[PDB]
RNA sequence: AACGAGCUUGGUGAUAGCUGGUUACCCAAAAAAUGAAUUUAAGUUCAAUUUUAAACUUGCUAAAAAAACAAAAUCAAAAA
RNA sequence: AUUAAACCUUGUACCUUUUGCAUAAUGAACUAACUAGAAAACUUCUAACUAAAAGAAUUACAGCUAGAAACCCCGAAACCAAAC
């Protein structure tokens, strides 16, 4: 049992994958949305790294990534024990004022105005 | 022995996830060449802030204050 | 131990919060010494702190005794007719003044 | 003997009083009282988590009990409950069958009515208007 | 100095009041209690 | 060693007010250090429980165990007292309210065995305890009846709550 | 043998050396024995300065 | 025999406590306790319920009279004032009190519902439950301990009465509501 | 609810249908818990401070 | 375990009896006499350890040395067999080497 | 009244790489059984691991091309 | 837990030992008392004085002096000397 090296074509995708799953191949999004869903143990030593490397030490507490090629690398070690999502920014990214405002929701969305109330 | 009905469902639930997570990771927001560089800052700092640690280990200070308060010990009414 | 030990509901004395809040609280006792090192911090919850007790609860009757003693202790009765007893030996302002709080509630 | 353990006796008391309910040498004699304290005291901690959900076995078979009175299903009352938006949770619902039954008989009618407009819904393929109680009310 | 002037606060030194230097004596471990005791580091 | 059953005839209570119930006499005796087991003379201690004076020695005169009749005579010890110093009007108007064996303080020897091997014997004594009660023997108990047991049974469904709610 | 305000001293000992490191020396005051603890070598320069001063 | 002089002092802590369990002590009078003082404990009972009293009625209130007797017999080997007449008016007031609050709330209910009611909660068994636990019987002069379920149910209208002079009926109302009015909480009608 | 009508939030109700109103009447701890995951004496005693509230008044108006 | 049924007889200790008055006295007779007499020659006690310390095998090879000839013969058997006791351990039994 | 060599006392607390036992609380970290020599394989010493304190600076993962045999263990700039 | 002692639910005695597992296996009738880690070469910590320290004999290219800190109990078959 060793490290094992995938196929480039894996990753490669389908127009009806762009389709499926909403994302443009052009104006790719910028952040991942990373959990962790499975467990560590069982599980070989490199994998355990990777997991402490990207801080997914606990499990459902989401944590944001670079969409860059080098934590991408990382990623795919542990692509079965986690789950990746793009983040979105409906409101535009956080200034300052809004900065204690924030609240990620399950969709995949950084709302920046939070209040709790009647959408009305 | 067969598998549940249970057993092979969740996989599949599992399998369409990680699905997933092979097309989000196909769409790389900065090229490898681009990528050099970008956060030297960052990681210069933080490795200093390591060392400054490291190296500001010494003994405390001590005080005649904590030495000569223990004869409030003996404070009484008079 | 919940076999071991007995156990009750959940009440209230005389309806407490009904009509109006009664405090349970009716007495304290504090014994001191004088001149003893375990009563020190004691002597200075009565230097400082007692009076602003007194005046916080005017329905506790505080009792401060200095007499020779070797531990102080604290005696606080309740209305229901309940008695506890606490040794205050060798402890701080601190936690003596939280102490008699929690009594009072 | 110049140093003489002097508090036997009250550390002998302290195993002791733990035991005295129980029957046979265990409740006096400390070398068998002692191991039957432990054990007691093992149970009583890993009881503490076990009674937690032996409460929510209970308050399940009692939910369904109440449900089955107006002729739904454990599992289609809570699902639909929830699609109306009514967080309302095992423990108290058990409060509202015994207690209050004609409030629980409306809930029963509001979670077959969300159901019966969700096979609606389904059943009707295409756009069809969204059911009465089947509406989500928002918050941001 | 500012120190002789807080002993003139402060009640007397005497034999009851008296206290090391901090850290001045480690102490000392018997093989009684269960994490010294047993096999007794051996 | 202690002595206390002998005392308990020592205990004087205040004069009665005239509206009271007139207090039973009671009286205590034991013999002390009898050659005899202490688990055998339980029987004979046991028999006479809640019977009258006479009855019980009745019952005595007619046994064939040794402790039978050191019973007997402590009972007759026992009555006469009564009569004498603790201002029993009646002979007769006595019953046994306490009677019990207690162990006294044996002896080690030696009992011989085939192969030059021994045992400990022990030469067991006992005590004898009485405590007799000015009247006639209380009641018999009763066996309950089946209304009396049906009763308890709706007592204990009537009792029922509902469990872990509100 | 530091008499006085030992506090002081610290402050004239960090100015004093920090051109020298760059960065604020790492030092302990002992109040109850007077003394002043310096992490490194610097004895020659701080035997130096102490001359002019007049100690 | 061991060293030591503490583990005695502990064992002896553990003979009194086993005699109290087979000998119980007689009940005692609080007064006859250490840490007492008279005047300071009638003034935090006012305190103590949120209302203002006139010291001088309210230690009358807590007087009996089989207290002076008792004193009478003492001396014989300052007459003072009995709660009487603060207990007539507290009483008599008081059963007003309770039957209006119960009209208004009940206007059906017949006046043969109201006497047992009003009864009910001016009653021994529940005056006796109310006077104990809000330190009644502690301030109570009477000339046996325990203080008797009649004495002690006197007395907690007198001190209603003391307290309708005081403030007023206004006032006075809302203690009969607060304490009494209370007392029939959980209770259904035909218990009562 | 009450004998013969109810009101349900979704998952709150407004804040002027209903006004709850309730009182602090005692603060304590609870009683000492046995913690214990063998010695006798490898045990660890919890105790946790705790709240009663009773429960004054429950009040509603007509905005429907 | 048992348990004394009455309190002992109350301890009494005189702090100021001459013993306890004057103890210390004239233990810098060196410093403050010019150095005449070491307060160690103040120490009263056995002869071989007045003003020297050792363990225990180090005590038992010093008695024999200063009154090893003045001793009984059963004690110095057993004085004796001490120290090859002592020996034997010490030089041969432990955990450090 | 236990003779392949009597019994008693002393040497003597004989020695035992073997068996058993080795007494309060709490917090923390934590291996192995890989390698080497040994009348040595029921033991011990060293390496290796672990650990505590201290000094100061790069470490872990990943690592192209290109190399040493070859279609992944060594080695391994920049990056992240 | 319970209104309720027992019924309902959960739960493969302990120490050592195997191996980090036992339904192995050793030891324990129970009570009270008694019954097993001891040393300062080096290291660390706290102070005194400091090119010197130590109350003679010692160490020293910041050292030297003092304090504190450490390494178990029981058990053979045997061997030898002198008596009996
Ligand atoms: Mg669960
Ligand atoms: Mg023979
Ligand atoms: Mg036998
Ligand atoms: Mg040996
Ligand atoms: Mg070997
Ligand atoms: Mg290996
Ligand atoms: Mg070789
Ligand atoms: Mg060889
Ligand atoms: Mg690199
Ligand atoms: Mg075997
Ligand atoms: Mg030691
Ligand atoms: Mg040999």
């Amino acid at each position: 049992f060793t490290k094992s090296r995938i196929p480039d074509k894996v990753f490669q995708p389908k127009p009806e994958d762009h389709e499926k799953y909403g994302g443009d191949p052009q104006n790719p999004h910028k952040l991942h949305i990373v959990t962790r869903i499975r467990s560590t143990k069982r599980r070989p030593y490199w994998e355990k790294d990777t997991i402490k490397m990207l801080g997914l030490q606990k499990a459902h507490s989401p944590q944001i990534h670079k969409n860059i090629p080098s934590v991408n690398a990382k990623l795919k070690v542990v692509k079965h024990l986690i789950r990746i999502q793009p983040l979105k920014l409906p409101q535009g990214l956080p200034t300052e004022e809004t900065m204690s405002s924030t609240c990620l929701k399950s969709t995949g969305e950084l709302v920046v105005q939070w209040h709790l109330k009647p959408v009305e | 022995r067969t598998v549940s009905f249970q057993a092979k469902e969740s996989m599949i639930r599992r399998l369409e996830v990680e699905a997933e997570n092979h097309y989000w990771l196909s769409m790389p927001y900065m090229t490898a060449e681009q990528e050099c560089g970008h956060a030297a800052e960052r990681r210069a700092q933080a490795f200093e802030a390591i060392k400054a640690a490291a190296t500001s280990k010494f003994p405390k200070h001590r005080y005649i204050a904590d030495q000569l308060d223990h004869l409030n010990i003996s404070k009484k009414w008079s | 131990t919940g076999r071991g030990t007995s156990s009750r509901f959940l009440t209230s004395v005389l309806h407490n919060g009904l009509g109006r809040y009664v405090q349970q609280l009716q007495r304290l006792s504090l014994s001191l010494s004088r001149d003893a090192p375990s009563s020190r911090g004691a002597r200075e919850f009565v230097e400082r702190e007692v009076t602003d007790f007194a005046r916080r609860n005017p329905g506790v009757v505080v009792y401060v005794n200095p007499r020779p003693c070797a531990m102080p202790r604290i005696v606080a009765e309740y209305l229901n007719g309940a008695v506890r007893e606490e040794n205050v030996n060798s402890k701080s302002v601190e936690e003596i003044k939280s102490l008699v709080q929690k009594l009072a509630d | 003997l110049r140093n003489r353990l002097t508090d036997r006796y009250w550390r002998v008391q302290e195993v002791l009083k733990h035991a005295q309910h129980f029957r046979g040498r265990k409740n006096r004699c400390y070398r068998l009282a002692v191991r039957a304290v432990t054990r007691a005291f093992v149970k009583c901690t890993k009881a503490r988590r076990l009674k937690k959900r032996n409460l929510r076995t209970l308050w399940i078979n009692r939910i369904t009990a109440a449900s089955q009175e107006h002729g739904l299903k454990y599992p289609a009352f809570i699902v639909n409950l929830i699609k109306c938006q009514v967080e309302l949770n095992r423990k108290v619902l058990v409060d509202l069958a015994i207690y209050e039954p004609k409030t629980f008989k409306s809930l029963a009618a509001l979670a077959k009515r969300r159901q019966q407009e969700g096979f609606a819904a389904a059943l009707g393929d295409g756009k069809e208007p969204e059911g009465i109680f089947s509406r989500v009310v928002q918050y941001h | 100095g500012t120190s002789l002037d807080l002993l003139r606060s402060l009640p007397r030194v005497s034999l009851a009041n008296l206290k090391p230097s901090p850290n001045s004596r480690k102490r000392e471990r018997r093989p009684r209690d269960r994490r010294r005791g047993r096999k007794c580091g051996r | 060693i202690s002595r206390k059953w002998e005392k308990k005839n020592k205990i004087v209570y205040p004069p009665q007010l005239p509206g009271e119930p007139r207090r039973p006499a009671e009286i205590y005796h034991c013999r002390r250090q009898i050659k005899y087991s202490k688990d055998k003379m339980w029987y004979l201690a046991k028999m006479i429980r809640g019977m009258s004076i006479d009855q019980a020695l009745a019952q005595l005169e007619f046994n064939d165990k040794k402790g039978a009749q050191i019973i007997k005579e402590v009972l007759l010890e026992a009555q006469d007292m009564a009569v004498r110093d603790h201002n029993v009007e009646f002979r007769s108007n006595l019953h046994i309210a306490e009677s019990t064996s207690g162990r006294g303080q044996c002896l080690k020897r030696i009992r011989y065995h085939g192969r030059g091997r021994f045992g400990i014997m022990e030469k067991v004594y006992c005590h004898y305890f009485v405590k007799l009660v000015e009247g006639p023997p209380p009641p018999p108990e009763v066996p309950k009846t089946a209304v009396d047991h049906a009763k308890d049974y709706i007592q204990q469904l009537r009792s029922r709550t509902i469990i872990h709610t509100l | 043998k530091v008499e006085g305000d030992i506090w002081a001293l610290q402050k004239d000992v960090e100015e004093f050396l920090s051109p020298l490191l760059g960065k604020t020396p790492i030092t302990q005051v002992n109040e109850v024995t007077g003394t002043l603890r310096i992490k490194g070598y610097f004895d020659e320069q701080l035997k130096a300065w102490l001359l002019e001063k007049g100690f | 025999v061991k060293k030591g002089f503490r583990a005695a002092f502990r064992f002896q802590k553990e003979l009194e406590r086993w005699r109290l369990l087979r000998c119980p002590p007689p009940p005692v009078r609080r007064s006859e306790k250490p840490n007492w003082d008279y005047h300071a404990e009638v003034q935090a009972f006012g305190s103590r319920l949120q209302e203002t009293f006139s010291l001088d009625l309210l230690k009358t209130a807590f007087i009996n009279s089989c207290y002076i007797k008792s004193e009478e017999a003492k001396r014989q080997s300052l007459n003072l004032k009995d709660n009487q007449e603060l207990f007539e008016q507290g009483l008599s007031f008081s059963h007003r009190c309770l039957t209006q609050f119960l009209e208004d709330e009940f206007p059906d209910l017949p006046a043969e519902g109201t006497e047992s009611l009003v009864s009910f909660l001016t009653g021994e068994a529940v005056v006796c439950h109310v006077a104990r636990n809000l330190a009644v019987e502690q301030l109570t002069l009477s000339a046996e301990f325990p203080v008797p379920l009649p004495v002690l149910r006197q007395t907690f209208f007198a001190v209603i009465g003391a307290l309708l002079q005081s403030s007023g009926p206004e006032r006075a109302a809302l203690f009969i509501r607060d304490f009494l009015i209370t007392q029939m909480t959980g209770k259904e009608l035909f218990e009562m | 609810g009450a004998d013969n009508f109810t009101l349900l939030g979704k998952p709150l109700l407004r804040k002027e249908l209903v006004r709850v109103e309730a009182t602090v009447i005692e603060k304590t701890e609870s009683w000492p818990k046995i913690n214990m995951k063998k010695n006798f004496r490898k045990k660890k005693i919890i105790v946790n401070p705790q709240t009663i509230l009773r429960i004054n008044t429950i009040e509603i108006a007509p905005r429907l | 375990a048992f348990v004394r049924l009455t309190l002992p007889p109350p301890k009494v200790v005189d702090r100021w009896n001459e013993k306890r008055a004057l103890f210390g006295v004239y233990d810098n007779i060196g410093i403050l006499g010019n150095f005449e007499k070491h307060p160690k020659e103040l120490i009263k006690g056995p002869v071989w350890l007045r003003g020297w310390r050792g363990n225990e095998l180090q005590r038992c090879v010093r008695k024999k040395k200063f009154v090893g000839n003045r001793m009984f013969i059963e004690d110095l058997h057993n004085l004796n067999k001490r120290i090859s006791y002592l020996y034997k351990h010490f030089n041969r039994h432990g955990k450090y080497r």
